[PDB]
RNA sequence: AGCGCCGCAAUUCAUGCUGCUUGCAGCCUCUGAAUUUUGUUAAAUGAGGGUUAGUUUGACUGUAUAAAUACAGUCUUGCUUUCUGACCCUGGUAGCUGCUCACCCUGAUGCUGCUGUCAAUAGACAGGAUAGGUGCGCUCCCAGCAAUAAGGGCGCGGAUGUACUGCUGUAGUGGCUACUGAAUCACCCCCGAUCAAGGGGGAACCCUCCAAAAGGUGGGUUGAAAGGAGAAGUCAUUUAAUAAGG
């Protein structure tokens, strides 16, 4: 689970102006602290299948949101996983 | 099918259990793994799933460079010669099942051009319905295998007449009819061809056999993959969910020793039987079985013992011990995996060799069969090859001194047979049949007789654990469990009570069905009445019958027949296969069964 | 209600019984078949989870016999399973982590359903398989909930280029890991073993036998079965995720 603080963290980090909450961008960086702190877990709990269900949609549900930001602007979406260290 | 399997615990201590545990994990399973690959891309692979054989000496050749290979060449001569064993009856047994789906797929396919409709044969015959049917019955009087003479007759006979007359007389069961066809159940029946051929299709793109990964390395890296990495398509992103589903194997593939003598038995001072295995001899292994097992592994060490003494004058070929599979059963809970599994030898015998009467018996099939070889093979190694096989013949002469017990001497008119149907598992009629008269009928009830509450129990657990792991699948518990070891204890009892039934009235043989697939004709004829029933409506179609579905494909009529087989093979009763009648009741139908076995003896 | 199962009762009957004439004719006690009712103070079924290298189901040889098997002697090992008993539980302490929820309607193979102290709110404590409904049981039905089947409705905020997102707490409910609690058994107790290991001591009932009012040698017994296994492919069901399909 995610304190409020880091995820208030990432909003701020990751914000387009100082009251967006759900622009594309703030959500996989939402996203992509929940899959590093999971791959960690299924790395060291591979019978955890019922965590391994969340990655699959965890995985998912960024894989959506970059294929939208990619063609709404590639220096936007290069620049976002860039920072996200997503290759 | 005189062949059984008889098993032990092995016990060591635990460097022994390590080190084993080393070779099978480390170097022969992948060794497997990587044969199973290698043989998989070989240029001849199209040409063998075409003969449906395997060439005899490919796994061979591919495994002698990786005997030297890194990441193989650890082991000894046997765990080779046992990966080698592995690999080689995975395809034989692969390379058959795509062949005989391969030979289905025709034969049904060429059914599918020649079932033609009497609207349609009219057109395609040019001639009246009567006509066709006079020319029918010429044909049919010329053919009388008369099933096969008929499609022989069909290819090459391009009359469409007699073409026409043979479709005819084929949709009928290879006989005259006066009715007249009914369309909506001719369409009915062609709709079943076509989707069994459709079924049979699909299966034809069966997987490649797929090994055992023991470190899951593919999945660790997808993991990090996926992860960190931007899928290019979704097509990526599904490719990694199936591998991120894919769960481990656990244990390596057991080892093989066809080679009887590659297990050399003894006695420890503590008085146990002890067990060590060619190349590995410094690994001494100590017996743990069962009394009721206890006799084979004694058995064991006597006909070792009786060949040194005889400085090899006995021939192995008569041991009574045929191979062994030393295999890792998984263990509950938590270790080092030789120390968590639990290793377990599997050792076929041939329980003919048990008794003095079957070993002369298994001595002249073994004479018979290698004086043909000797005759019909007539190289340095090929000489050598015929002067072994002239030693066995020889040797095989010699006699063990094994038990005496007098072989079973059944009645050649008098046969039980066994009625099998979704409802009532079994049903025997016992037929004295130069007197065309039912000696005995027994029920399902009575066979299984005190046991007969396991059978209401099976059906009971099968509803109960399949609810348990439905609800258990939507927690994501491990806690799925089923009924399997009750069924097959079900059919056990069975199987001794229809062979004890066949001693008793000294019958002759058994007559079992030839059943055929049950599972694809059923799935097929529901389909079709389905697709009619729930027009476009797929999950209205799967949702048709389908707990009659489900249950035909529990319907364990081959365990049943194959623990039968096994049963009056080891009292020596002869089993026979007839044509089950689809009219009458479970005892009609075996005393019908049997009668027309008997009348199929020519 | 429906469906499955269980027995009950009834009819017909042969795989049952009776007879001389051994292939037929009666009958329905026994042992079974055909599915026909019915739920009764009946007789049968009965599914919360767990607990033994448990016992019996063996091998060989001689003797007997119509097989079936039976008796006597010698040997015996612990594997993989199916039942019947008996016993124990309703778990604990730290971590990691999934899913779910703005709100409303509908209600899914959804969740929950025992006893009795206490107790207005809240659950705790002590019992415990008697665990909602019927003879028993269900995904059916009843009652409460339902966000964690599907759908539908409809707020403000972010976003609005097809992605979607927030309203979400000491929250509800799963999984994984480590350590840990009880039975760890086959007539009972105690001390040990668990890749090997057994030892000691008792209670019932029956044999065997002093010549005997009385207890006591030498033993026996204290629930049964089944076995052909590995390897590879496939089908079916269900669950989860993904996709809108070349």
């Amino acid at each position: 689970a995610l304190t409020q603080e880091r995820k208030q963290e990432i909003i701020v980090n990751y914000q387009v102006h100082e009251t967006d909450t759900g622009s594309a961008d703030v959500q996989v960086a939402m996203l992509t602290e929940r899959i590093n702190r999971l791959s960690l877990h299924l790395q060291a709990n591979k019978k955890d299948h019922s965590s391994r269900r969340g990655l699959l949609k965890l995985i998912g549900q960024r894989k959506r949101l970059l294929a939208y930001i990619q063609k709404d602007s590639r220096e936007k979406y290069q620049a976002l996983i860039g920072r996200l260290g997503i290759r | 099918s005189s062949q059984i399997t008889i098993q032990a615990r092995l016990i060591s201590f635990e460097s022994n259990r390590q080190q084993l545990w080393k070779l099978m994990a480390d170097l022969n399973t992948p060794l497997i793994n990587e044969l199973l690959c290698q043989l998989g891309q070989h240029p001849d692979f199209e040409k063998w799933q075409q003969k449906g054989k395997l060439p005899s000496t490919v796994v061979s050749q591919l495994c002698q460079p990786l005997k030297t290979d890194p990441r193989f060449a650890g082991q000894p001569s046997r765990l080779y010669m046992s990966a080698i064993h592995i690999v080689d009856y995975i395809y034989k047994s692969w390379l058959a099942i795509q062949k005989r789906l391969q030979q289905q797929l025709d034969g049904k396919t060429r059914w599918l051009e020649m079932l033609n409709s009497d609207a349609e044969l009219v057109e395609l015959s040019g001639d009246t319905l009567e006509a066709i049917r006079v020319k029918a019955a010429e044909i049919l009087a010329i053919a009388m295998s008369l099933s096969k003479t008929l499609f022989d007759a069909y290819q090459e006979t391009e009359d469409i007449k007699s073409r026409s007359a043979i479709s005819y007389l084929l949709k009928n069961g290879c006989k005259l009819t006066d009715k007249e066809e009914d369309s909506e159940k001719f369409a009915k029946r062609r709709r079943q061809v076509e989707i069994q051929i459709q079924r049979l299709t699909e299966k034809l793109i069966s997987r490649m056999p797929k090994g055992r990964d023991l470190t899951n390395a593919k999945w660790l890296e997808t993991l990090l993959t996926a992860t960190t990495t931007v899928a290019e398509d979704n097509a990526q992103a599904k490719r990694w969910q199936d591998i991120l589903l894919t769960r481990s194997s656990s244990l390596p593939f057991p080892l093989v020793f066809e080679t009887n003598e590659d297990m050399v038995w003894s006695k420890n001072q503590k008085g146990r039987l002890c067990v060590h295995f060619n190349g590995l001899s410094d690994l001494i292994f100590e017996v743990y079985c069962g009394n009721r097992q206890l006799h084979w592994f004694q058995r064991f060490l006597e006909d070792q013992q009786t060949k040194r003494k005889s400085k090899n004058q006995h021939s192995s070929g008569l041991f009574t011990l045929r191979n062994g599979h030393l295999v890792w059963l998984e263990g509950e809970g938590k270790g080092e995996p030789w120390n968590l599994h639990h290793l377990t030898l599997y050792c076929c015998v041939d329980n003919r060799l048990w008794t003095e009467e079957g070993t002369e018996i298994v001595r002249q099939e073994k004479a018979d069969e290698i004086t043909k070889f000797i005759t019909n093979m007539k190289s340095d190694t090929q000489q050598a090859l015929i002067q072994r096989k002239q030693s066995t013949l020889t040797r095989i002469n010699n006699s063990f001194e094994r038990p005496s017990q007098p072989l079973y001497q059944g009645q050649s008119h008098i046969l039980v047979g066994v009625s099998l149907g979704l409802e009532k598992p079994a049903t025997v009629a016992v037929v004295d049949a130069i007197a065309n008269k039912v000696l005995a009928y027994r029920s399902i009830k009575q066979l299984l007789g005190d046991n007969y509450e396991l059978l209401n129990r099976q059906r009971r657990q099968q509803q109960y654990l399949s609810h348990e792991r439905h609800k258990a699948q939507k927690n994501f518990s491990p806690n799925q469990f089923g009924a399997s070891e009750l069924g097959q204890h079900i059919d056990r009892l069975l199987a001794k009570a229809i062979v004890a039934l066949a001693r008793t009235y000294k019958a002759g043989s058994i007559v079992l069905p030839k059943l055929g697939d049950m599972r694809e004709v059923v799935q097929s004829e529901i389909q079709a009445i389905a697709e009619q029933k729930f027009p476009g409506y797929i999950e209205g179609q799967q949702k048709y019958a389908k707990q009659y579905r489900v249950n035909v494909h529990r319907w364990s009529y081959g365990r049943l027949i194959q623990s039968i087989q096994s049963k009056a093979a080891q009292t020596g009763i002869v089993i026979e296969e007839g044509k089950q009648p689809i009219r009458g009741s479970p005892h009609d139908k075996a005393k019908e069964l049997a009668l027309s076995a008997y009348n199929l003896r020519l």
